[PDB]
């Protein structure tokens, strides 16, 4: 009831229903922002936080935090709890090393524009603000 | 956006070979050699008389909308402008370089 009169607009004269969305997504467009700085510098770590592998690695690291909190079970070994605060520890410290070497190659002005980028540094910054009341 | 690090609106004409043969083939072109294919399409197909380095992206984008389905001859170009002018919504004055 709703596939027919939901679409029940009759404009089709000449174009098909494969023209009623890619005409006007064309009509209303705009390119987006690439901020691509040269700065030879600090080019090379900007080359090689923006790569492929890197990510390819990244992916792989990050899960083994999640695979590594779906492991702990009830009345757990004393030394089992010490291995996940130290793994814990690693986790927290590869994520800020790795949150302090991308925002001196993508910088502060334009670490806002990504909602998923600004998004991790409050969570390297929620990491670390109960870092000190476990011990 | 890929060569392009903000809009920048136009970009040179000397990577246009490359941006159409980085396309998928459904998209762009097939896996074949492009000097056959690519190189008359692009001629042949109306294209804006712009500058020799300075080609709008709305003036690449509308085109290959136009090449990948309903491509008509030249001459008849009016007819699409017409149609897109009295069918698709308001056009805000943006067809105005699309005319061509």
């Amino acid at each position: 009831t709703f596939q027919e009169q939901g679409e029940k607009e009759y404009k089709n004269c000449e174009l098909d229903k494969n023209q009623r969305q890619c005409v006007e997504y064309a009509l209303k467009a705009r390119p987006l922002r690439r901020y691509i700085p040269k700065n030879p510098y600090q080019y090379k770590f900007w080359y090689v936080v923006n790569s492929s592998p890197f990510e390819y690695m990244m992916f792989v690291l990050i899960m083994l935090n999640t695979l590594c909190l779906a492991m702990q079970h009830y009345e757990q070994s004393k030394m089992f709890n010490d291995a996940m605060d130290i793994l814990n520890m690693v986790f927290t410290g590869v994520f800020t090393v790795e949150m302090v070497l991308k925002v001196i190659a993508f910088k502060p002005k334009g670490y806002f524009s990504d909602a998923w980028n600004t998004f991790d540094s409050l969570i390297v910054i929620g990491s670390i603000i109960d870092v000190a009341l476990s011990e | 956006s890929e060569y392009d690090p903000e809009a920048k609106g136009r970009i040179k004409h000397l990577d246009v070979v490359t941006l159409l043969r980085r396309i998928q083939p459904p998209l762009g072109f097939g896996k074949l050699c492009p000097h056959r294919v690519a190189c008359k399409r692009l001629v042949a197909m109306n294209m804006p008389l712009n500058s020799d380095g300075t080609v709008m992206f709305n003036a690449t984008l509308f085109a290959l909308v136009r090449t990948a389905l309903k491509i008509k001859t030249e001459g008849n170009l009016e007819q699409a402008n017409e149609e897109l002018r009295a069918v698709i919504k308001k056009i805000w004055k943006k067809t105005s370089m699309k005319l061509l």
